[PDB]
Parts: structure tokens; C-alpha cells; sequence
């Protein structure tokens, strides 16, 4: 909410309200330099070491 | 008493006397808790209660309801020497006699060793009590 | 909390994004000198060979796909219908 | 401290990896030694097993044997072997099932059973003194006693 | 102390070991990082037992660099001081501060503060030894010490101990 | 006790009261007040 328009006004009322954010939206993920769940980000790849006998 | 319980301590009434004070019983001097935890703790050192020598051990303490150091020192020997002579010569047989003159000869020992008399009597006593030691262990 | 393999209910075709990371990690590794389970024609660029391995379904991964409650589901890409 | 309260992952409720409830295990200076030279054997038996396709010299020489099968990274444990061995009076795991079994008849914190076997005292007073925490939670009699029974289970080896 | 306790640590592993026989690789590496080395949670790691039932889990791969990270759930013999413990050592180092007493992997010191007034530092001798008025406390010489602190920094433990009370010094 | 009137001028909270006494109310006062808050008080403001 507050990277649109009014940064400080939406920062201040979520220090003042002790407000938490869940940190799974785009604008979030992208400010805090990681991964975002997001096309190919929106799933995990694994390994099966049972397949590498194969 | 109330104007004496700690050298450095000595009139706490009106700080909120919520701490002990304790008694060593090779010094007989009143220390309070924050004092001796240190004296103690920094090494077995003799307190400074009006110029004592006599080293503090650790531990080894007691609580008092004050009944005089002559009364608690011939009661805490009272004991001891009644343990190391146990019922030897006492509950025997029956008699009267000889029980009343061996009780006699104790509280005479106790006598000696309160009094003191010249450093001399006392040690032979204590040497009756390695002799009293020895023949209950036997 | 990992739904076992009969209540798979999830596509059973491998998307283009799927397809995307598993030539894109699996280029990595072979880039990354990992095992190659498939001869060599005479490539020399990892993506090719990635692309070689998907044509016989000779990576081995398997892709846990995370559901909105929060489960998620462990689908091989060997099982998966690719194209 | 010396408090029976120590740190968070040293608390007396621990948790295994299946996820069950454990007490704190604590080992004295006896079985300890046993247990790691006991463990080694088996590493010895395991490392040996995929190649296929007086009381001081056996002590420095086992330990060379298995430093062998080690990479060479862990030789503070055989100066540990030579600690413990240096200040190890017991032997064999029967007698130490017998130490177990008369330091288990006080019921006693497990750590304070093991600073009882791991410490050597012949009065109850060196107990006392040298375990802050038994002071008045066990009698005295009964330590001199555990010291008589320990003091004919030692033997020179 | 010598306690057991069940620790578990991240194996981080090379693209380039993704063979079959990898679950070896996996316990070589959790010997080769854990036995010998020490961590401020847990105290020296001494030794890691049940080596056949290692649990390995799930191999999870993360992001960049491709390298495969393991959640490994074992048993292991570890060392941990305490404050305020009586252990027993052998004296390696010596100096004017205090003799260094070598108690299994760590290295206590004892501050000459923290010790009775009877013993003296002595340097005309060959090592430097400290002389009391019965007991000589030389480099060989065994010494009870009790441990009064112990600091639990990272991969790096030190105490210090003392000798001054009743019931301790030389052996 | 009557609550004043607080109203906002120039960075400050002047209360007004009307009983009329108006008298400025100053940061160590409502400091204070706020020293004496209960939990249920501030916590059903949203706090
Ligand atoms: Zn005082
Ligand atoms: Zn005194």
C-alpha cells in the first residue's frame, strides 16, 4: 500500500497499529531482493535421490 | 543487638533489614549476608569484626536465636562430647553410682573447657576426645 | 503436508513455466559438470543438452508444486505429459 | 552456574529426532571412556567393511588405528582417550551396571550421579564440597558408603 | 561433561556429487565437519555415533549456485563445561598470569589471583613451575581445578578455573 | 474530573475547560497520563 502514492502516512499507521505483513505480495518480494512466488518462482524444484539410480 | 550485627553493617533497621546474619563458630561474630557472601567467596579469610584475626571459613554456618555465646558454645560442646562418649559407662548395667560420677566427670570436662583454666587441661581433654573417638570407632 | 499420489488432483501436463526452470536448472548443472544420463550426439551447449534429456525424460527432479492452503504435491517430471 | 540449572539445550526434558520425551543423559568419567572406545570398534568394523569392494602403549597404539581410519582432523579425542584413561579408575560395562545400580538406590539427578562417579573422594565431606549440589539431598552415610563399595570395585590395572 | 545428545546440520553438497553413492559422500562430510570441530551451542563435538541409521530426509535445492542442501538428524558424543564444575587437567603452558590447564580438548586458565597465597611463581626453573609450601605444580603434574566460568563463543570455547578453595590444586 | 477540550495550535494541545479555565496541556503531563494506561485501555485502541 504505501509504495503506490503515501509512503509515510501508511508506514507511520503500521508502526502505530503494530501492523504485520505477510511478505507473499509482488511489491514486497521485489523490495526485499528475492524470489517472488510468480511464474517460474511460484513453485519449488526439488531433487529424488531415488531417480538418480535410474 | 540492634545497634550491632555488622561491622560495615551495623544499623540496617531503617534499610529494610530483609537480609540474615550469620555466626561463624570459630569467630562468634555477627556478619551480614551481602558481607560474608563476599568474604567467603573471594577466599577463607578472617572478618574484620572489630579487628578479628580468626579466619571465616566457607559454608559451615548457622542461624541463631541467641541464648549467649557462653550457653551456645557449652551446648554445641555439650553435644559434641556427648556424642563422642556416647552411652559408654552409662546405660550398662543400672547403676547409679558410678553414671552420676562419670556425668560428673563430663560436665567437669565442659566446665574446664569453658573456663579454659591455663591452655593446658583442655588439650588433655581434647586428647580424651581422640581416645573416646578411637574406642567408638572400634 | 505432502498429498499422497492417489489425491494428486493438480494437471497432470507440464506447463511452459515447468518446462522453463527444469531446462534452466538442469542446464545449470550440466554446465556445472553433472552427470549426463543420455549419449552425446556431439553437443557442446548445456541447453541443448537439457533439452536432450527432456526429449527422453532423463532429468531427475521432481516438482513440488505448492497449493494455496499451503500443501503441495511432489510430481515427477518423468510422469509428467510434456507438450 | 553449579545450580542444577543449566542452559536451554542442557535442560533436564530433552526430545530425540523420532520426536519422543528423554531425560538429560549424563556420564561420569568411567563409561564414558567405554562408550567411545566402544563406538570406535564398530566405526573400526564399519570402515573396514567397506574395503572390501602396559595399559598405555594399547591405549596410544588402538588409538593410532583408528586415527588411520579418522582423516586425520579429530586427534583431540584420543587426547581426550588419553585423559580420561589417565584419570580412569573402572572397567568393564558389568561393574559399571553395578555402579549405575548403586548410584540409581539414592534417587539423585543425573548429574549429580555423575559428578558422584566421576569425582574420586573417600569422606562424605570432599562430596559435599566438591558437588555444590549435594549438600543435604542425600545422607552422608550412605556416600561413605557408595565410596566403600566404589573404593573395592577399583582395581589397578 | 561428557553428554550425548542428537544434533542436526545442513550439508550443503556440489552439483558434481549428485552420483548414486552420494548418500556416502553425505555421512563422509558429516564426519569430516563435525568430529573435531566445536560449536557455543553444544560444546566440543567429540565423537557421532550410530553411523548405519543416519536419517538423510529430503534434499531440498536451493535457488542460485545449484548446490543441494540435507537436514541431517543424528547422535553424537559431545563435551560441554560448566560453571563453576571441578574437573581434573595436566598443565601444557605456563606463565606469570597463571599455569594453563589442558582439561581434554579445552584449555582452562588459572588466574594467579585465583590462587591461595602459600603458592609462589617460580622462573629460575626449567619449564617454569609453581612452587606452594608442599605441592610443586609443574608442567606433568596433575592438578584439580574447578572451573568457575566458561565462555560459549562461536566454533571457540575457553574457561577459566581456580584452585584457591579446599579440596583442589595438584593431584 | 471534567475532560477539557483538547484542540491542535502550532505543535501543541491546548485543552480547554469550561466548568471557563483553558490551560495548554504540556508533553509531561499527557506523558504521565499515558504512564498510567491500562492494558485493556490502550489494547482496545488498537495498541
Ligand atoms: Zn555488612
Ligand atoms: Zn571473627
Amino acid at each position: 500500500r504505501c509504495s503506490f502514492e503515501e509512503t509515510v502516512e501508511i508506514l507511520f499507521e503500521a508502526g502505530a497499529s503494530a501492523e504485520l505483513d505477510d511478505c507473499r505480495g509482488v511489491s514486497e518480494n521485489v523490495i526485499l531482493g528475492q524470489m517472488a512466488p510468480i511464474g517460474t518462482g511460484a513453485f519449488d524444484v526439488m531433487i529424488d535421490e531415488e531417480s538418480l539410480v535410474k | 543487638e540492634n545497634k550491632d550485627m555488622c561491622p560495615i553493617c551495623k544499623t540496617d533497621r531503617y534499610l529494610s533489614p530483609d537480609v540474615k546474619f550469620l555466626v561463624n563458630p570459630e569467630c562468634y561474630h555477627r556478619i551480614c549476608e551481602s558481607c560474608v557472601d563476599r568474604i567467603f567467596s573471594l577466599g577463607p579469610a578472617q572478618c574484620p569484626y572489630k579487628g578479628c584475626d580468626k579466619i571465616l571459613r566457607k559454608n559451615k554456618f548457622k542461624t541463631q536465636i541467641f541464648d549467649d555465646v557462653e550457653v551456645e558454645k557449652e551446648v554445641d560442646i555439650r553435644k559434641r562430647v556427648f556424642n563422642v562418649f556416647n552411652k559408654t559407662i552409662d546405660d550398662f548395667n543400672g547403676d547409679l553410682v558410678e553414671y552420676n560420677k562419670y556425668l560428673e566427670e563430663v560436665e567437669d570436662i565442659i566446665y574446664k573447657l569453658d573456663h579454659g583454666i591455663d591452655v593446658a587441661k583442655t588439650e588433655e581433654k581434647l586428647r580424651t576426645y581422640e581416645e573416646l573417638n578411637k574406642q567408638l570407632i572400634m | 503436508k505432502a498429498i499422497p499420489k492417489d489425491q494428486r488432483a493438480t494437471t497432470p501436463y507440464m506447463t511452459k513455466y515447468e518446462r522453463a526452470r527444469i531446462l534452466g536448472t538442469r542446464a545449470l548443472q550440466i554446465s556445472m559438470n553433472a552427470p549426463v544420463f543420455v549419449d552425446l550426439e556431439g553437443e557442446t551447449d548445456p541447453l541443448r543438452i537439457a533439452m536432450k534429456e527432456l526429449a527422453e525424460k532423463k532429468i531427475p527432479l521432481v516438482i513440488r508444486r505448492y497449493l494455496p492452503d499451503g500443501s503441495f504435491e511432489d510430481w515427477s517430471v518423468e510422469e509428467l505429459i510434456v507438450d | 552456574a553449579a545450580t542444577l540449572q543449566l542452559g536451554q539445550e542442557f535442560q533436564l526434558k530433552q526430545i530425540n529426532h523420532q520426536g519422543e520425551e528423554e531425560e538429560l543423559i549424563a556420564l561420569n568419567l568411567s563409561e564414558a571412556r567405554l562408550v567411545i572406545k566402544e563406538a570406535l570398534v564398530e566405526r573400526r568394523r564399519a570402515f573396514k567393511r567397506s574395503q572390501k569392494k602396559t595399559r598405555e602403549k594399547e591405549l596410544e597404539s588402538i588409538d593410532v588405528l583408528l586415527e588411520q581410519t579418522t582423516g586425520g582432523n579429530n586427534k583431540d579425542l584420543k587426547n581426550t582417550m588419553q585423559y580420561l584413561t589417565n584419570f580412569s579408575r573402572f572397567r568393564d560395562q558389568e561393574t559399571v551396571g553395578a555402579v549405575i545400580q548403586l548410584l540409581k538406590s539414592t534417587g539423585l539427578h543425573p548429574f549429580e550421579v555423575a559428578q558422584l562417579g566421576s569425582l574420586a573422594c573417600d569422606t562424605a565431606d570432599e562430596a559435599k564440597t566438591l558437588i555444590p549440589s549435594l549438600n543435604n539431598k542425600i545422607s552422608d552415610d550412605e556416600l561413605e558408603r557408595i565410596l566403600k563399595e566404589l573404593s573395592n570395585l577399583e582395581t589397578l590395572y | 561433561m561428557f553428554f550425548i545428545k542428537d544434533l542436526s546440520l545442513n550439508i550443503t553438497l556440489h552439483p558434481s556429487f549428485f552420483g548414486p553413492r552420494m548418500k556416502q559422500y553425505l555421512k563422509t562430510k558429516l564426519l569430516e565437519e563435525v568430529e573435531g570441530s566445536c560449536t557455543g551451542k553444544f560444546g566440543y563435538i567429540l565423537c557421532v555415533l550410530d553411523y548405519d541409521n543416519i536419517d538423510i530426509q529430503r534434499g531440498r535445492i536451493l535457488p542460485t549456485d545449484g548446490s543441494a542442501e540435507f537436514n541431517v538428524k543424528y547422535r553424537a558424543v559431545v563435551f560441554k563445561p560448566f560453571k563453576g564444575e571441578v574437573v581434573d587437567g595436566t598443565v601444557v603452558s605456563c606463565s606469570q598470569h597463571g599455569f594453563e590447564v589442558q582439561v581434554g580438548p579445552m584449555k582452562v586458565f588459572v588466574t594467579k589471583h585465583l590462587m591461595p597465597q602459600d603458592l609462589t611463581f617460580n622462573a629460575g626453573s626449567n619449564p617454569p613451575s609453581y612452587q606452594s609450601s608442599e605441592d610443586v605444580i609443574t608442567i606433568k603434574s596433575r592438578i584439580r581445578v574447578k572451573i568457575e566460568g566458561c565462555i560459549s563463543q562461536v566454533s571457540s570455547i575457553h574457561a577459566i578455573g581456580s584452585i584457591k578453595e579446599d579440596y583442589l590444586g595438584a593431584i | 474530573n471534567t475532560q477539557p477540550t483538547i484542540r491542535k495550535d502550532g505543535l501543541k494541545l491546548v485543552g480547554s475547560w469550561k466548568k471557563p479555565e483553558l490551560r495548554v496541556l504540556s508533553t509531561e503531563e499527557i506523558l504521565n497520563i499515558f504512564k498510567h494506561i491500562s492494558v485493556k485501555d490502550f489494547t482496545s485502541l488498537g495498541f
